[PDB]
């Protein structure tokens, strides 16, 4: 249900643990850090012995050198250079890439120690499922399927019907709604959601949302009112109230509130946000924030000094009370966060922009 | 016998299909029995005073709820015009097809109630009396006639009193869109009863101004832009038998040609003229203004969709990669930023757009830079500002084809901004 997290030595700086699920794949994903050294049993080609290779499976200690995550794929691809194996095999020095798989055994020494926030991060994942959005309209027709660290747009796609005046038009709807919820049947079925949302104006919502009932009908299926189908549609509707109450435990979804009042703040009561990385620090300093909405690219980002710098103003933030929400960039939200930097913040009163020094 | 495009705007339900319906009617272009079988077919189920609506409306959702969903194109003649009128959806969440219409349009019929709490609504904050009115400016509609409805209803009852406050209201807000109010006609009619369509009306004898007939007959033909490349934005695409597939549109400038070759873009692809159509008659060439059907040799029905533009090969439709707009912020609750993506709507296409770059805030009276790159805009900046489109999208140079150059910006079933294209950065032309 949750990722098995248990700290080895007494200095706390080695902790055993298993993903038990994507999102503790994504847990791994904004916790890991270059420079920690992780353990696993993976495999490599030895040249043991004339001419010829062998598969082995044997246990290293790697260096972090990448973590990587592309979401709906249940993997965390990982490299880095090879400080401690089997000397057997001279591998050390070598640059050892595999994927930590769910379920994967991997032990992982933070030099610095392995904070108690760290560690509780690390066992919040409730193994939260995934959701699939559509909205459809006589134009457009899109579906998505959305989990807390990740979207990904599986269909998009004009309804190439005809005009309203056209012989069987109705005979062409038909078959559009019919197309619209065998789409959303498989993906559902596909991805093991127990949600699914469909979005647009008028009827056809409706029409689809009936066929898709019946051929899955454990399945909670809701209707939501929206100005247009197509990709516009599915993400109006994550801003729509109903959707958002519903989806309301997904983070990509929790964005969108919090994005929308910091867009209110920056017109009517500017000196309460603040954006980018060495901003959001000051503040975070000063105590005044009330909660943080981060990109989880900044986690990553080649530049030592600003994963620190990031990295300690959410230590901050979450030391004084406030919320810190990390979304992948690769989100609706997410996206339009790079013009702020990835970082904004939500003050908890008004801090003078002479004061962020 | 000169050709215009009408297109019947309005909030939801003020009567605009009645109205058309009616008029055509009146006119002598519907049938008895027809009319007649409408009226059964209405009364029997839930609706019951749509027939005339229904000789417009003909979509499963639209009878049952009873709304225009998308335009409807009629043919009818005046003494000294052929008309095609569009009947166009007033429910806002159709308004994007409300924009092809105006987009397409020669002249608009606002069609505005004068019922109590009607009229109200339509010309309240988020209603479409101002929607479209807004929206009908934006897209270039200079000529407008309005027609003051339901002037027979228990709570208005030709009151004069009624008709000279809905005018006054209308009159403000429309000279303030920049309309030259008085040259504009304001006609009390019944689009049910019939009072003004073609005749006087014995129950408002203080009217004296023109019927609608005769206010359609005042209207001025466009002008039409040969010696333009040739730019058809197509608005249906058909699978029709004995034909092939028939893009549908209003040629916007040019001269199209049984037997040229045309491009689709942003598609990129190419066929041959076979036919040309327009109110059921064959043409050889069709001028601007012409809203016809092409038949398409080596086209198919999945290559080409609305919001796609046709032009010769030999100066393609520009395909903007990013472009360049002066704007205005209609309404916004809060800020607009670097990364806010409305969708665009253009001639008959609609495609978000992600604002790059806001180059610069305007002043909102003489117009010069006032802020380059401010962090943001709020109703109502005037800005210069940079748009990437999501998907390909045909747009053109206001100063060259203002028709595809200037755009409504919406977001969130709301208008949010008006702009006019400045510049464009072209994608390279793929063709197939
Ligand atoms: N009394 C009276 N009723 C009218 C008049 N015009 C329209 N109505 C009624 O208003 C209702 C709306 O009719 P429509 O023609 O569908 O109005 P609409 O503006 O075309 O509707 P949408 O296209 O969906 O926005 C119908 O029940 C009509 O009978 C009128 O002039 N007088
Ligand atoms: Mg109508």
């Amino acid at each position: 249900s949750h990722m098995r997290v248990e700290v080895l030595d007494n200095k706390r700086r080695i902790v055993r643990l298993r993903p038990e699920s994507e999102e503790d794949l994504w847990l791994l994903r904004i916790t890991l850090r270059p420079g920690d050294v992780v353990r696993i049993r993976t495999s490599r080609d030895v040249p043991v012995g004339s001419g010829r290779k062998e598969r082995v499976v044997m246990t290293l200690r790697i260096r972090l050198d990448s973590i990587e995550f592309q979401p709906f794929t249940g993997k965390l691809r990982i490299s880095g250079i090879v400080v401690e194996g089997p000397d057997e095999f001279g591998v050390k020095g070598r640059r050892h890439s595999t994927a930590v798989s769910i379920g994967t055994w991997l032990v992982v020494e933070r030099d610095k120690g392995w904070s108690e926030q760290e560690l509780e991060r690390l066992a919040s994942g409730r193994a939260r499922g995934t959701a699939v959005i559509a909205a459809v309209d006589y134009d457009e027709f899109a579906l998505a399927v959305l989990a807390g660290h990740g979207m990904k747009i599986l269909e998009d796609t004009s309804a190439r019907l005809p005009g309203k005046d056209d012989p069987s038009r109705e005979q062409e709807v038909e078959k559009y709604v019919d197309r619209a919820a065998k789409r959303i049947v498989e993906e559902a079925a596909r991805h093991r959601s127990p949600i699914a949302v469909i979005a647009g104006p008028g009827q056809l919502k409706t029409s689809v949302a009936e066929k898709v009932q019946r051929a899955m009908p454990s399945l909670k299926v809701a209707t939501v009112d929206t100005s247009m189908g197509g990709v516009a549609g599915v993400r109006e509707a994550l801003r729509r109230e109903s959707v958002t109450r519903i989806l309301r435990e997904l983070s990509i979804v929790e964005a969108e509130g919090v994005l929308e009042e910091f867009l209110r703040r920056i017109a009517k009561s500017r000196d309460t946000v603040a954006y980018t990385p060495g901003e959001v620090l000051a503040v975070a300093r000063m105590g005044a924030v009330d909660t943080v909405l981060l990109v989880d690219t900044l986690l990553h980002s080649p530049d030592d000094a600003v994963r620190e710098a990031v990295d300690e103003a959410l230590r901050l933030v979450e030391s004084m009370g406030g919320r810190v929400i990390i979304i992948p960039g690769d989100s609706p939200a997410g996206e339009r966060l790079v013009s702020f930097g990835g970082v904004i913040a939500l003050l908890r009163y008004p801090v003078p922009q002479e004061a962020r020094r | 016998k000169p050709h215009m495009n009408l297109v019947v705007i309005g909030h939801v339900d003020h009567g605009k299909s009645t109205l058309v319906g009616h008029l055509l009617y009146r006119l002598g272009y519907i049938e008895e029995k027809k009319l007649k079988e409408l009226e059964e077919q209405a009364k029997s189920r839930g609706k019951e005073s749509f027939k005339f609506a229904w000789i417009l409306d003909k979509m499963k959702e639209e009878r049952e709820r009873g709304i225009t969903i998308d335009l409807t194109f009629m043919k009818f003649e005046t003494k000294k015009y052929v008309f095609t009128i569009i009947d166009a959806p007033g429910h806002r969440d159709f308004v994007k097809n409300m924009i092809t219409g105006a987009s397409q349009a020669d002249a608009a019929i606002l069609v505005v109630s004068a019922r109590k709490g009607e009229f109200e609504a339509g010309m309240s904050t988020e209603g479409q009396t101002r929607e479209h009115l807004l929206l009908a400016r934006t897209m270039g509609i200079e000529q407008i006639i309005v027609a003051v409805n339901k002037m027979d209803a228990p709570d208005v009852n030709y009151d004069q009193k009624r008709y000279e406050f809905v005018v006054s209201v209308l009159k403000k807000f429309m000279k303030g869109l920049g309309y030259q109010v008085d040259k504009i006609p304001f006609i009390p009619v019944s689009a049910w009863k019939g009072d003004n369509l073609i005749e006087r009306s014995p129950n408002m004898p203080w009217y004296n101004g023109p019927t609608l007939v005769e206010a359609l007959d005042q209207l001025q033909p466009p002008a039409k832009p040969v010696d333009k490349p040739l730019r058809i934005p197509v608005q249906n695409v058909y699978s029709i038998p004995g034909a092939g597939t028939v893009p549908v549109g209003r040629v916007e400038t040019g001269v199209l040609r049984v037997g040229d070759k045309v491009v689709f873009m942003p598609p990129g692809v190419v066929g041959e003229v076979r036919s040309i159509e327009m109110h059921y008659q064959q043409l050889q060439q069709a001028e601007p203004g012409d809203n016809i059907g092409f038949a398409v040799r080596g086209v198919s029905k999945s290559d080409i969709k609305r919001g796609d533009v046709a032009g010769h090969l030999d100066k393609p439709p520009t395909v903007a990669e990013e472009f360049e707009a002066r704007i205005f912020v209609i309404w916004h609750p809060s800020a607009i930023t670097v990364g806010y993506t409305p969708v665009i709507h253009v001639h008959t296409a609609s495609v978000s757009s992600r604002i790059i770059e806001i180059k610069a805030k305007l002043d909102p009276k003489t117009g010069q830079v006032v802020e380059q790159n401010p962090q943001f805009l709020k109703a109502g900046d005037a800005a210069i500002v940079r748009f990437k489109p999501v998907k390909p999208l045909v747009v053109e140079k206001f100063s060259e084809i203002p028709q595809l150059g200037r755009f409504a910006m919406r977001d969130m079933n709301r208008t949010v901004g008006i702009g006019i294209v400045t510049d464009v950065k072209p994608a390279k032309v793929d063709i197939k």
